[PDB]
């Protein structure tokens, strides 16, 4: 996998000493992450052998987390926040439709395979409640229920999550309810 | 040469001595599941705990015995209401998860579990006692699933001492073993099949229960049944 | 109520449902542990429907990718589990009167399933 | 006026959070426009080391990772001249619930941030540090990345600063979702490339830290906080908030509430203010509101609350404490069950693992009490037991996460006791009003 982009390898490492390599298994398994969706087993041996320890410890360290998935994940995965500030912003009503519509448990992915679906922490964004982040990009903040179901049909429609209308208007670090 | 108070009785002992074996210097006990002769110490499952008085101060907190240092002039209390009520406790959220297998299980009657479970456990206050609290499902996974064939592990026993990750970074130095997950979740798992150095025999003989355990005696006899015969291994000159 | 016993009626199921699973793609299925309540049961009785508790769909080198579990007879908050090892997912399906077995408001048909074990094996085993 | 600021006084001045969400706030030549690196450069030419030091020290500034500790202190355990490579860490890893002020530093100014991490480098003999910020910040990493290019670029970054024989770099680290990389001592193990456990620390960070080397950590807002108390003196900075609780703090309220977010303000200035004044005041009826962060215990909503300074003392002394500044509002329409039962859920969810009473006794017991007692499926006897777990638990853990799960629920039995009763001797679960739009 890595054979590939070797001027990332080159980088990474360089930011950091060169008797802690094992700090770059954070950064190289992220990527793997936000390419093919989900890390391999393979990758693991992978990264192994790349950052100069075992495989048992690099899926130790890989396990730990919470962001990296080790099943299929589809192609836009919905991580919904649950954590207290949003629970009273209406984050399990949100949760219970998005799952009652698309029907797909955590570990699934839909059927058309584009959405997985899992509950996250606080996303440190509680003004701007409920919040969804998308893969790994900026949150798609303050889901309505009609701002999601624009934002669903929006990635529906295949459009680009960086430039779909989102009807209503959310704030910065202030935001105004009505 | 330092100067310790354990509980009545007063001991000497070099500088960078532990609190734990302070006491134990002294003749005195505490529940030690996670400490092991040759193991680097860390304050892990909480057991050894104890009271310290440092001048009579008393620390606010308890303290894990095991990896706090001796200073001199030191009060270490084993034997409080408030120390037992703690490792009673201690016990009690060890036993929580565990899965109820000691008649038909291979650790016989030489489990660290049990065996400071029945001497510290079940606290004693001052009517019909109560064995456990914990009335919810417990902790099911995997279960006697041969690492290779000479260790068999049963996931569901093993209490997260960290003994057998930890020797195997230190001793052997064949990091093939450490725990998964997260929470309540986390377990003891494998990417290295084999389980490669030539010293994993080791973790059977470290493993406080019988989660990791010596297959190539799987279910012969239990363990007071046995005639030990204490000897030297022959097969090379160390 | 009464609901505790369809529940066991269903992980009685859900069982069948691995054991086909099993043979079907060619990976071994295997029972891990059987109810305490019933090994240690004496003179006591029992009329549930099976002493089989733990059970998991393994590999080749028998690390399971499936991890299914019902709650013994005398616990409380009953549920019937389903864990990805590795992989942190945790299912936890409950029973409602007339709608069937649910994890949630979703329904656990032998399909929904039989999708989830696949994802898994094919991610997941590592022989 | 004539004495000391706290709170909506004409003598504050906004510092930190002055040109959040300004056009173009995060360009170098944004920070330059209004005096850039112009007190890094003063600083690292005149005063000394030491001397940056005692101005901090000076200054009465407090981690402003919810921690508390007195940050002029805390660099004067650093070695003093040993020789080894020192490391400074920015706690970026910003996820404990209902707090989100370090956010959008990061988003937005980040050339305030790596100011402050030169001054603070400069301060203990740094000549490199790291950012750890939650995976999931995306837009501030991406900030943070630029910002450190640009700067590496000038020259404000590397080789030999301001032409002063003293080397700077910065590297940006993104985690992946776990709380508990927060603590400081476990953010050096995630980093370092392990499994993210806290340390044991009778061996502690300032004398081996980051891969063995002497090295420091403080969070975003007080990295940050050290760039204004270097330009107008510790003594500006002193004549803002409480008798120990000095500087300005950036407080930020969440849930239930007009308009919510971040608000710049003097350590001191009263809840009310910041609930009513700034955030425009409640939506709902409000029963309890935790004060700093969510590893704070709730208080209830009272006169006497509202009118309490939010101080590191107005607020110990009071039952809780001031954690992240991230207040968060719980109206009369959730059961204060329902919101525990979720919070410890979340520590559950969160735990390393490595503590039996954590590990087990929060995110084995714990959690499933609520569970029970919050389907109207506990009895009395059930509360009763919940109750007796915290102290074996508070007590002794390994790291403060635990004490975390534990305070909120002592805390919300303090007040609220009967409210678990209720569910219990009703055998009613916990209520499902409609919250969302
Ligand atoms: C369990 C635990 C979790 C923590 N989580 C965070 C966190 O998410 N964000 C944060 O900024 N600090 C967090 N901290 C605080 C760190 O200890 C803190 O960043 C460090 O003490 C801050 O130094 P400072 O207060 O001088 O800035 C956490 C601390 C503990 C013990
Ligand atoms: S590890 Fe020990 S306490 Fe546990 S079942 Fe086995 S013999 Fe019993
Ligand atoms: S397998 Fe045994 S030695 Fe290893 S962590 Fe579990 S209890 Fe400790
Ligand atoms: S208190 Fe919890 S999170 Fe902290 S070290 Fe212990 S088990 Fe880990
Ligand atoms: S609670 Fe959802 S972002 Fe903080
Ligand atoms: S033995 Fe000291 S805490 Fe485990
Ligand atoms: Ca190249
Ligand atoms: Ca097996």
């Amino acid at each position: 996998f890595f054979d590939d982009k070797q001027d990332f390898l080159e980088e990474t490492f360089a930011k950091y000493p060169p008797e802690g390599r094992r700090a770059a298994i954070m950064p190289l398994l992220r990527r793997v992450q936000q390419e093919e969706g989900w890390i391999r087993p393979e990758r693991i041996e992978e990264i192994a052998r790349l950052v100069g320890t075992t495989p048992t410890e690099v899926m130790g360290v890989a396990s730990f987390y919470s962001y990296y998935q080790f099943v299929p994940t589809g192609k836009y995965h919905l991580q919904v926040c649950a954590t207290l500030s949003c629970k009273l912003a209406g984050a399990e009503e949100l949760w219970d439709y998005l799952t009652e519509t698309l029907g797909i448990g955590p570990g699934e992915v839909t059927p058309d395979g584009l959405f997985s679906v899992q509950k996250v922490e606080c996303l440190g964004s509680c003004h701007t409640a409920p919040v969804i982040q998308v893969n790994d990009e900026p949150y798609v903040e303050c889901v309505t229920r009609a701002r999601l179901e624009a934002l669903l049909a929006g990635l529906r429609a295949g459009k680009r999550l960086e430039e779909i209308e989102l009807p209503g208007k959310c704030g910065h670090h202030v935001h105004e309810v009505e | 040469m330092v100067r310790v108070k354990v509980n009545d009785r007063i001991v000497e002992v070099p500088p960078g001595t532990s609190v734990m074996d302070a006491v134990f210097h002294a003749g005195y006990d505490v529940p030690l599941f996670c400490s092991e002769k040759h193991l680097s110490p860390i304050g892990a499952c909480r057991m050894c705990l104890v009271r310290i008085g440092l001048p009579i101060q008393w620390q606010p907190k308890l303290a894990a015995s095991c990896v706090t240092a001796v200073a001199d002039g030191m009060v270490v209390d084993t034997l409080s209401d408030v120390v037992r009520e703690a490792q009673a406790g201690m016990v009690e959220f060890t036993l929580l998860n565990h899965p109820l297998d000691c008649p038909t299980c291979d650790k016989g009657g030489a489990c660290e579990l049990q065996d400071r479970t029945v001497e510290y456990g079940l606290y004693e206050k001052y009517e019909l006692p109560v064995y456990t609290r914990f009335e919810f499902t417990r902790r099911h996974v995997d279960k006697h699933h041969p690492l290779s064939p000479f260790v068999i592990l049963d996931r569901e026993r093993c209490i997260h001492c960290k003994r057998c990750v930890r020797y195997f970074e230190e001793v052997p130095g064949d990091e093939v073993l450490d725990f998964i997950e997260r929470g309540v979740h986390t377990f003891i798992g494998t990417m290295d099949f084999g389980l490669p150095s030539g010293f994993s025999g080791n973790i059977t003989d470290i493993c406080p229960v019988g989660a990791l355990l010596d297959l190539t005696a799987r279910f012969r006899a239990r363990n007071w049944e046995m005639e030990e015969t204490p000897t030297t291994c022959a097969l090379c000159p160390v | 109520a009464s609901s505790e016993r369809e529940l066991y009626e269903a992980w009685v199921e859900l069982l069948s449902w691995m054991r086909e699973y099993a043979q079907a793609k060619g990976v071994r299925f295997e029972k891990e542990a059987d109810f305490p309540d019933f090994i240690y049961r004496m003179e006591r009785p029992y009329d549930l429907p099976t002493t089989i508790m733990t059970a998991s769909l393994s590999d080749g080198l028998g690390e399971p990718f499936l991890l299914a579990d019902v709650s013994p007879r005398h616990a409380k908050l009953k549920r019937i589990g389903l864990r990805l090892p590795r992989a942190h997912i945790h299912l936890h399906a409950h029973y409602e009167p007339g709608k069937g077995l649910v994890t949630g408001k979703i329904p656990l048909t032998k399909e929904r399933f039989f999708a989830l074990a696949d994802r898994a094996r094919e991610a997941l085993a590592f022989a | 006026t004539g004495p000391i600021l706290s709170g909506l006084d004409p003598r504050f001045e906004r510092t930190l959070y002055a040109h959040v969400g300004k056009e173009g706030s995060w360009t170098l030549d944004y920070y330059l426009r209004h005096g850039g690196y112009e007190t890094a450069k003063r600083v690292l030419k005149e005063k000394t080391p030491d001397e940056v030091i005692e101005e901090v020290k000076r200054s009465g500034l407090r981690g402003r990772g919810g921690a508390g500790f007195p940050t002029g202190l805390k660099w004067s355990f650093m070695p003093k001249d040993d020789g080894k490579q020192h490391y400074l860490i920015c706690n970026a890893d910003e996820s404990e619930p209902g707090s989100f002020k370090d956010r959008y530093i990061l988003e937005d100014v980040p050339h305030l941030l790596i100011e402050g991490m030169i001054l603070a480098g400069y301060a203990i003999r740094a000549t490199v540090g790291y950012i750890y910020v939650r995976g999931e910040y995306r837009r501030a990493a991406d900030r943070l990345e630029q910002a450190i290019k640009e700067a590496r670029a000038r020259g404000y970054l590397g080789k030999n600063l301001f032409g002063t024989d003293f080397s700077f770099d910065l590297h940006v680290h993104r985690g992946a979702g776990a709380y508990i990389c927060g603590e400081e001592t476990a953010l050096m193990n995630s980093l370092e490339g392990l499994r993210a456990n806290p340390r044991l620390k009778p061996p502690f960070p300032a004398q081996s830290g980051l891969w063995g080397k002497p090295t420091t950590i403080n969070n975003v807002e007080t990295l940050a906080s050290v760039v204004p108390i270097m330009e107008r003196g510790a003594d500006w900075f002193a004549q803002m908030g409480t008798e120990q609780s000095k500087g300005m703090k950036l407080y930020q309220i969440s849930g239930p509430v007009k308009r919510p977010g971040v608000y710049e303000l003097p350590m001191g200035t009263t809840f009310r203010e910041l609930i009513y004044e700034w955030a425009g005041g409640p939506l709902e009826p409000i029963q309890a509101i935790i004060p700093g962060g969510s590893s704070t215990p709730p208080l209830p909503f009272t006169e006497e609350v509202l009118d309490t300074p939010m101080s590191y003392e107005h607020l110990q002394a009071k039952g809780s404490m001031l954690g992240t500044g991230g207040v968060i509002l719980i109206p009369e329409r959730v059961s204060m069950v329902d919101a525990m039962w979720n919070l410890t859920r979340f520590y559950a969810h969160e735990s390393c693992g490595k503590c039996t009473p954590c590990r087990e006794g929060v995110a084995g017991f714990m959690v499933n009490l609520f569970a029970k007692i919050g389907t109207g499926q506990g009895e009395e006897k059930d509360v009763e037991n919940l109750e007796a777990l915290l102290p074996l638990i508070e007590g002794r853990s390994f790291c403060p996460l635990a004490d975390a799960a534990v305070w909120p629920v002592k805390g919300s039995l303090r007040h609220f006791k009967d409210q678990y009763l209720a569910l219990a001797r009703e055998k009613r679960p916990v209520p499902r009003p409609s919250l969302w739009r």
